[PDB]
């Protein structure tokens, strides 16, 4: 009365290809923000190697002055790599919205096939907790991949009926 | 019906970002950082001896198990070449399984002439 | 799981003498599963679980002569990983007297030998190689030829005969089946007439190691440097120069 | 005197 | 005959407690003190800048205090970065004063939920990765929230 | 309905007397790995206090030969460090590989044991925090700690044993 299925996230979802397709955006986003940080970084090493060509010429409140700029501008550089890359934005968020699609879509797919085969849970194969032993007949993976994507007498005697009866049909 | 309480899944961070452990030994310390080009992302994760181990112990057993029972199953892009390692009690290979006769081309072909 | 311990794939052949202990209660092959569980873990690193788990078995076990010298001998190189001459020692020796195949006999006495030598009981050592020697045809010749070089090289410079050493070395140098190790044992040769000061001999000595073309590379360069050196010694910087470079 | 030739140049 | 249940550990910390306020001003500090370290790198690295640009100047004696002086910045970074971020002070002994009691009473309240009602097994699916999906009837958190809330 | 079962591997792991003796091994070996970097330490120190001591009687390119050998030294002494005890550390390398035999012993009898006793899952309860309350019930983690103390403590049986099991196993045919 109570059934267990298993769903092994992984190689479904290495045969969807919007999974790829995902992965490469986010790739490609981080590489954007990767050059816009070095640009950053350049114009910062532009300012320090301004200020030590001179630092030997003028006074000391000079000096101070463009050392309280390129620590303002180093700041600027620490706000926008949190802003990007940090915690909570800009990765997250595009993190998020890449993988809601592709999660969409499995999940219908899942939910779909639970409902059909009245599983109550639906457990993960590739997740952290491991199953030494699965029963390999709750395995719903490739029922899921089918639907993204799109005794031995009495199988004789099957398709022996199946030829009788397509060899019937067939020439009228 | 039957209002399923939906789990998650989420993609993984680009190759671009940098997650590892590092051994500080002026300290002696394991410190976890995930950074992109040495900007730490979350807050680095320092443990000592035998709490980076217990750790690391856990994650090597569940990923030995892991890429056992994906050897075992086959279908994971990678399984073939762990095959090899496994017992074979646990698979059956084609390769070394033959019919009858070796393929099932028939290839007896005549030459010459008849007359009549 | 031979095959496997064989490729050096250690953790798969472990996994396959544990099965036979496993499934197999009534099989005829436990105690051969396992000694070779533990040179599979001996090859893994656990030499000290290796030696009780082989001198448990070894307890009581009577087991035939060959397995028994197999089992010494897997414990004479668990004592070696564990740093333990005198034990690695008398286990090689047991394993050694139980052995049945020559060519196993003579690779232990030269390790007994060369274990006496690096201790530095040249009595012990002389015993063993010796040992190899008498073992004329018995075994691969690179043994008796190398118990010879090793022979040399602990020779007593102070009361030892040089006559009787060169008689020998010269009548080994001197026949055709040793060919292959002329290089070995001319190297070896003019060793001494450095320790002699003899500087033209062994020159000439050192010159007919190098024409050998040793194929080994350590022993050209080990020949070179010793060239280098002579010359050194004698104030000739330049052939040092250029027997260094020779060496390099 | 390499380092000083850039700002040899700037003036003004 | 095998009765199978499970909890949600977020949904119960968030309804017993203001577990998310607290969460979130921890997070606000921790991300305080990782700004902190970030200044205090950016310091450092200045300093090496500014040792490396004067050194013929030096008498390889200043050399070496200055050397001495970015170790022991660098040093008390490293001991502030251990304090604050470590697996256990200041920030994983917040999280666990701020989680640990309350985890202990849910911990509690499920055994004697279990022991009571002989269930078999009861899931945590706070970790959102595995159990993807739950019947949700199989779902006893009311319950271990309603005997939270019966203890003061 | 589903049967569950589930080990815990921790405990499997502490009941192991082997698994045990192997890691009190690998301890002292790591115990004279930091012995060796200590007097690799002591010998850096010894060179830079000679340096120190006599640095006014050397000349400039004297100097440079002793402080490039103390930075070598240095070196050589922290590349040892990473080597031995590193993240990926010839230690911790050791570290993870002890318990692979015994995982492969476990995943067998696991397998045989859901084969005999009809278990739809065997769960690995130590790896995660998602068993939040287990029956000890289904816990297989003891006879599998029998099995594997039943394999490490294997006997050959006699010639009379083993001819008495030939007769009674061929009493079918
Ligand atoms: C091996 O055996 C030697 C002598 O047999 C001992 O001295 C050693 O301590 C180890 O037990
Ligand atoms: C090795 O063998 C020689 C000859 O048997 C002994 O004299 C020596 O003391 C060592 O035991
Ligand atoms: C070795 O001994 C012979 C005589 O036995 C000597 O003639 C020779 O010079 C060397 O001393
Ligand atoms: C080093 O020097 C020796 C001296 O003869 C050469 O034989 C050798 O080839 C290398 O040039």
């Amino acid at each position: 009365t109570t059934r267990i299925g298993y769903i092994d996230m992984e190689y479904i979802l290495e045969n969807v290809s919007d999974y790829k397709e995902a992965k490469s955006q986010l790739e490609l986003k981080a590489q954007k923000w990767k050059q816009e940080i070095e640009a950053k970084k350049l114009n910062i090493n532009s300012l320090k190697e301004g200020l030590k060509t001179e630092k030997a010429l003028l006074t000391k409140e000079l000096i101070e002055e463009r050392e309280t700029e390129i620590k303002f501008q180093e700041n600027e550089m620490l706000d926008y790599q949190q802003k990007q890359f940090g915690a909570d934005g800009n990765l997250m968020r595009q993190k998020a919205a890449l993988a809601k699609p592709i999660q969409d879509q499995v999940f219908t797919a899942v939910q779909d096939i639970a409902e059909a085969k009245n599983y109550d849970f639906i457990f993960d194969k590739s997740s952290d907790l491991t199953m030494l032993f699965s029963n390999k007949r709750f395995d719903i993976s490739d029922q899921v991949i089918r639907i993204l994507n799109r005794p031995a007498m009495a199988d004789r005697q099957k398709a022996l009926d199946e030829r009788r009866a397509a060899r019937e049909k067939l020439i009228e | 019906k039957t209002q399923f309480s939906v789990g998650k899944m989420e993609l993984e961070n680009p190759p671009s970002i940098l997650s590892a452990y590092k051994y500080d030994p002026i300290t002696d310390r394991y410190i976890y950082t995930t950074s992109v080009d040495g900007f730490s992302i979350d807050y680095p994760l320092v443990l000592t001896p035998k709490e980076y181990e217990d750790l690391l112990l856990k994650e090597s057993r569940r990923d030995y198990f892991r890429k056992k029972m994906d050897a075992i199953d086959g279908k994971k892009t990678g399984a073939e070449a762990a095959k090899k390692d496994l017992l074979p009690r646990y698979y059956i290979n084609s390769s070394l399984f033959e019919s009858i006769f070796g393929s099932n081309t028939i290839d007896v072909k005549p030459t010459g002439s008849v007359e009549m | 799981g031979k095959a496997r311990y064989y490729d050096q794939r250690f953790i798969p052949a472990l996994e396959a003498f544990n099965y036979i202990l496993y499934k197999y209660p009534n099989s005829s092959n436990i105690y051969t599963a396992k000694i070779w569980r533990e040179k599979t873990n001996m090859r893994l690193g656990n030499d000290a679980i290796v030696v009780k788990n082989i001198n448990q078995l070894l307890k009581k076990t009577d087991l035939n002569k060959q397995t028994f010298s197999d089992a010494n001998a897997l414990l004479a190189e668990a004592f070696l990983n564990l740093e333990e001459r005198d034990s690695a020692v008398a286990k090689l020796r047991i394993a050694e007297q139980f052995s049945r195949i020559n060519e196993d006999r003579a690779r232990y006495k030269f390790i007994l030998g060369q274990m006496y030598q690096e201790v530095g009981n040249k009595d012990s050592a002389t015993y063993y190689y010796d040992g190899v020697i008498h073992m004329n045809r018995k075994a691969d010749r690179k043994y008796m030829m190398h118990a010879y070089a090793k022979k040399a090289q602990m020779y007593d410079y102070e009361k030892g005969n040089d006559t009787i050493f060169l008689k020998t070395y010269n009548k080994l140098v001197a026949d055709r089946e040793n060919r292959p190790y002329y290089d070995v044992l001319f190297y070896e040769m003019g060793v001494f007439y450095d320790k002699k000061k003899d500087k033209e001999n062994a020159l000439k000595f050192y010159n007919k190691s190098l024409g050998r073309k040793s194929k080994d590379p350590y022993l050209m360069a080990s020949a070179y440097r010793n060239i280098g050196n002579m010359y050194f010694k004698n104030t000739d910087y330049t052939m040092a120069a250029k027997y260094y470079d020779s060496t390099l | 005197l390499e380092k000083q030739v850039p700002t040899l140049e700037r003036l003004n």
